């Protein structure tokens, strides 16, 4: 490829990119490793979810598991209501590029 | 004559060295032993140039060149040289350097040749009695 | 680390590549080069020989040999390594024994 003008920057942003999500995982490790964290970690906590399912829907945990090994969060997450019954409609798209 | 490999040639060279060595050491004669030295080196070339990859060959030539008849002690060290690139397992060769420095008034870099070659061969009596 | 996230937020933040009109395409591209070179530097290091657990050790074996006079530069077993090879045990103490 050739990125001389307006992509210069393209392949380092990209490494911005790739570097800042290991960080955030990482504080992400050290927001659920943290026995601090675990504590806090009660009802009267509102979250942002952030999988597959919830792409980072807010929601509002309403009870930790008792096991605290096998932390399991029943947590009331907001989605789109479905306005369709078929999984048939979902397919592969565009890989989203990370924007700013 | 009927069957002509470089081992023979190579032999055929050590034999009228040994004539000329045998005739001075007699002192029966001088000057009139310059053919038969001359017909051993080119024994020793013809054998080198038919396989020029053999430590033997450059060893033995390098040796014959620095006969006190010849007194060439440039292509002797040069033969040598070449014979331990040839094949780096040498002592022989080694110690031949190391009397050919030894002889020639260099005492400390003949000492580095033969500490070296007694290094690759414990046993060659030759290094040890340079060392002596 | 939180530092270095505020630094690529606002490295993140003024892009050039984000303006330009062969963003995504280019951009993907890079995406499965890099990972790939990356996959492939991994495992060339797997393939390679500083992959053995055991190979610092082994070159501080050879000093430990260089600094008493066993081993020349570039490898070659000197008199007192040959020495100490055709001995029981304790091979360094008995040589270094017998030249003092």
């Amino acid at each position: 490829p050739d990125m001389t003008g307006q992509l210069v920057d393209l392949p380092e942003y990209y490494s911005w990119g790739e570097e800042l999500t290991e960080t955030q995982h990482m504080i992400q490790r050290r927001i659920m490793e943290s026995v601090n964290g675990l504590k806090s970690l009660s009802a009267g906590r509102v979250v942002v979810v952030k999988n597959q399912e919830h792409h980072n829907a807010l929601g509002v945990i309403l009870q930790v598991s008792s096991n605290s090994t096998s932390r399991v969060f029943t947590t009331l997450v907001l989605c789109d209501k479905p306005l369709s019954q078929d999984p048939q409609d979902r397919g592969p798209a565009t890989a989203e590029v990370p924007y700013p | 004559k009927l069957m002509s490999t470089s081992n023979t040639w190579c032999d055929l060279g050590i034999n009228y060295y040994r004539q000329a060595q045998h005739l001075a050491e007699t002192g029966s004669n001088m000057n009139d032993l310059k053919e038969l030295l001359e017909k051993s080196l080119h024994c020793l070339k013809k054998a080198v140039r038919l396989d020029s990859n053999n430590h033997l060959y450059w060893n033995a030539l390098g040796v014959v060149a620095c006969y006190s008849g010849i007194g060439n002690y440039a292509l002797a060290q040069h033969c040598f040289i070449k014979s331990i690139q040839s094949e780096q397992i040498n002592a022989v060769a080694w110690t031949n350097l190391g009397v050919l420095y030894l002889t020639n008034e260099n005492i400390e870099q003949a000492h580095e040749a033969f500490k070296m070659a007694q290094s690759l061969d414990p046993s060659y009596l030759m290094c040890w009695i340079g060392q002596a | 680390g939180g530092l270095r996230a505020r630094k690529l937020e606002e490295l993140i933040q003024g892009a050039q590549c984000v303006h330009s009109p062969r963003f995504p395409a280019q951009y993907l591209k890079l995406r499965e080069r890099m990972q790939i070179q990356k996959e492939m530097e991994r495992l060339r290091f797997l393939l390679s020989d500083q992959s053995l657990l055991l190979l610092p050790e082994y070159h501080q074996r050879v000093e430990v040999l260089r600094t008493l006079g066993y081993v020349d530069e570039a490898g070659t077993v000197k008199l007192a390594g040959r020495v100490a090879c055709a001995m029981s045990s304790h091979e360094l103490l008995l040589t270094e024994l017998m030249f003092d």
